């Protein structure tokens, strides 16, 4: 119970840090660069994404 | 937590004959599974990650498959330098069930 | 590029701490797992845990918990033996996932662990 519920914590406070590892791009003008940041930071957004689900589902059973 | 079963032990195969190696997750890990080759007094290099994707500068004779609870390490074409010891990682580090190796396959080439 | 060097290798007598560092040298990263992996002369690979780095984000293998300490540092990561047994006997690797994704991309040389009494 505890260990787990400990465990819990630990992952989606490590989950929250990756979503504030990766900030939006904040130039708003384009600028071919930030067309390409935004596809960067797109893609890292939907790997965070599943990697939150897939730890997340380790806890869920 | 997580328990990777690794069979077989011990393999001897010729020149040019195919290698099967499989690891059994005691978990649900997905694409959580990467594969390991380690010759004597090296570090260990990375084959397999996401449990099918050939790595960087490896042959392509190094072939990676899974369902579900089953993986499997495919060398079609053996070649006198694929003596070695091989091994599997499943899991996560954050995962519920950690992250865990298998107990390794010794593959000895005839 | 990217480079992992494991020292603090010794001879301990059993319950003598011990602290081993992985030198973390040109990783573009900021965050990743850093693992501790160990192997027993003639024995096969164990994970014995993580850290991610740009946080204090610790991960241990139901063995290693208690017995094993790992720290972040701003150029490397240390782990710690804190009560080591002859049953500790390893050379010690630190590996490197350089995608978040779960595999170890990057290997140091290993450091070599001798706990005899």
């Amino acid at each position: 119970s505890g260990d787990s519920d400990e465990d819990l914590l630990k992952a989606v406070r490590l989950i929250k840090f990756l979503y504030q590892s990766n900030p939006p791009p904040n130039p708003e003008g384009t600028r071919q660069a930030r067309r390409n940041r935004r596809r960067r930071w797109r893609e890292r957004q939907r790997q965070i994404h599943s990697i939150s689900e897939r730890i997340l589902s380790t806890y869920l059973g | 937590e997580l328990v990777m079963t690794q069979t077989p032990s011990s393999v001897s195969e010729p020149v040019g004959g195919t290698v099967t190696i499989k690891c059994q997750a005691s978990q649900s890990i997905s694409s959580w599974l990467s594969w390991y080759q380690q010759k004597p007094g090296q570090p260990p290099k990375l084959l397999i990650y996401d449990a099918s994707n050939l790595a960087s500068g490896v042959p392509s004779r190094f072939m990676g498959s899974g369902s579900g609870t089953e993986y499997t390490l495919t060398i079609s074409g053996v070649q006198r330098e694929d003596a070695a010891t091989y091994y599997c990682l499943g899991g996560y580090p954050a995962a519920s069930y950690r992250t865990a190796f298998g107990g390794g396959t010794e593959l000895e080439i005839i | 590029q990217e480079q992992l060097v494991e020292s603090g290798g010794r001879l301990v007598t059993p319950g003598t701490a011990l602290t081993l560092t992985c030198k973390v040298s040109g990783f573009s990263l900021s965050g990743f797992w850093l693992n501790w992996v160990r192997q027993a002369p003639g024995k096969g690979l164990e994970w014995v845990g993580a850290i991610y780095r740009g946080s204090g984000s610790e991960w241990y293998a139901s063995w290693a918990k208690g017995r094993f300490t790992i720290s972040d540092t701003s150029t490397t990561v240390t782990l710690k033996l804190t009560s080591p047994t002859t049953e500790d006997t390893a050379t010690y690797f630190c590996a490197a996932d350089t995608t978040d994704n779960g595999y170890f991309t990057i290997w140091g040389p290993g450091t070599l662990v001798t706990v005899s009494s």
